RNA sequence: AGCCAGGAUGUUGGCUUAGAAGCAGCCAUCAUUUAAAGAAAGCGUAAUAGCUCACUGGUCGAGUCGGCCUGCGCGGAAGA
């Protein structure tokens, strides 16, 4: 599980998730798993999907996780009233918008990249698509 | 031979007679005789040289048991008779386990012409060196 | 070797461009050299199947606008974020 | 048979048929591949 | 797409081969007469074997195959 090594403040406000994404082209690799839905992704979903990919295209290839969590999500325990402070940091999510290339892959044929990205897009909560490295 | 009518191919190293541990009733399930691997088969084995299994066609007729003629010496123990260690291949091609001189394969390939596919010497030369590719046997050029 | 038939955009801004992409076209511009920049509207499907090739981004293109021919080269393409379609293309004269 | 909400062709003999508004997977090779309700 | 034909040899390739002789195993994964063929893609064995196919010929006489972008729909869908 991914999590920043050392923050600056422990608890972040909710804020909103509007507009489109910045990481949009397949930059590092050759094939990409790009988001279409909005959503947000916990570190467990990123790890689950990465294990599905790494298993699927065996220890050949090279995989880039282009998103990183760095946003702490706090929850209140059970049978605790409202108020009395902000909750506790339970997990860490990355906020996703439509357009984020969530993962990249290189060093495989395209048909294995289709296969691993299908296998791993079923571990994520957002609708997802397959993209290739377009040249300009 | 004909349509498949009770002929199979099975035994182990035929320096001895009638292998009881390895196969046994595998040569007794069909109409193939138990006795005709023991005396007459070794009578037809001593015509060239012993110490080789023979995958052979045994066409069981309405005769006593059948009639048999051994035809070709197979290339498994012919490519194991001088190859390297006596244990086996395992993973033979990713390293250098065996090595075979190609002149003796040119003369054995020049001998064997019945149970092959080829009409030229060079056409069937590297086929048996394809069996050297099988057990990882590095040919000495 | 590519011939891309174009028209001149009499309207511009985000209203007119988004109206222009719902009608299965997309805006574009031809700038470079000493001339004024030229706002251009392009059919979408022709240019999308055309840019699926690699030679679209390397070879000199020819854009036919008002019965002229401007030999341009595809400078920079804005693509839609999550759909296989185009927002806009910058064409530098050549 | 298997009532699932994803019905798929598990084999090359499996075959998707819609009967009575219901998607089904009829196989001839293996009857374990018989499925319903996709 | 149907229908009529062919689809092998070293190849028991050695296996920890107790039986694997393409079939509970791993490395290999070659080369040829040949339009064409995998040391076997599916089943299958006490065990070879048994078939079908991957590919090619004939019959057939006009479309067919699979992706993409989309509109509307189907399933997923159980409560007093």
């Amino acid at each position: 599980m991914l999590q920043p090594k050392r923050t600056k403040f422990r608890k972040m406000h909710k804020g909103r998730n509007r507009g489109l994404a910045q990481g949009t082209d397949v930059s590092f690799g050759s094939f990409g798993l790009k988001a279409v839905g909005r959503g947000r992704l916990t570190a467990r979903q990123i790890e689950a999907a990465r294990r599905a990919m790494t298993r699927a295209v065996k220890r050949q290839g090279k995989i880039w996780i282009r998103v990183f969590p760095d946003k702490p999500i706090t929850e209140k325990p059970l049978a605790v009233r409202m108020g009395k402070g902000k909750g506790n940091v339970e997990y860490w999510v990355a906020l996703i918008q439509p357009g984020k290339v969530l993962y990249e892959m290189d060093g495989v044929p395209e048909e294995l990249a289709r296969e691993a990205f299908k296998l791993a897009a079923a571990k994520l909560p957002i609708k997802t698509t397959f993209v290739t490295k377009t040249v300009m | 031979a004909k349509k498949v009518q009770a002929y199979v191919k099975l035994q182990v190293a035929a320096g001895m007679a009638n292998p009881s541990p390895p196969v046994g009733p595998a040569l007794g399930q069909q109409g193939v005789n138990i006795m005709e691997f023991c005396k007459a088969f070794n009578a037809k084995t001593d015509s060239i040289e012993k110490g080789l299994p023979i995958p052979v066609v045994i066409t069981v007729y309405a005769d006593r048991s059948f009639t048999f003629v051994t035809k070709t010496p197979p290339a498994a123990v012919l490519l194991k008779k001088a190859a390297g260690i006596k244990s086996g291949s395992g993973k033979p091609n990713k390293d250098k386990v065996g090595k075979i001189s190609r002149a003796q394969l040119q003369e054995i390939a020049q001998t064997k012409a019945a149970d092959m596919t080829g009409a030229d010497i060079e056409a069937m030369t590297r086929s048996i060196e394809g069996t050297a590719r099988s057990m990882g046997l590095v040919v000495e050029d | 070797m590519f011939t891309i038939n174009a028209e001149v955009r009499k309207e511009q801004g985000k209203g007119a461009s988004r109206r222009l992409r719902a009608a299965n076209k997309f805006p574009a511009i031809i700038y470079g050299g000493k001339e004024a920049p030229l706002a251009i509207e392009l059919d979408h499907d022709k240019v999308m199947n055309m840019q699926a090739k690699a030679e679209f981004y390397s070879e000199v293109l020819t854009i036919v606008v008002d019965g002229k021919e401007i030999k341009v080269k595809a400078q920079d393409v804005q693509r839609h974020p999550y759909k296989p379609k185009l927002q806009h293309i910058d064409f530098v004269r050549a | 048979m298997k009532v699932r909400a994803s019905v798929k062709k598990l084999c090359r003999n499996c075959k998707i048929v819609k009967r009575d508004g219901v998607i089904r997977v009829i196989c001839s090779a293996e009857p374990k591949h018989k499925q319903r309700q996709g």
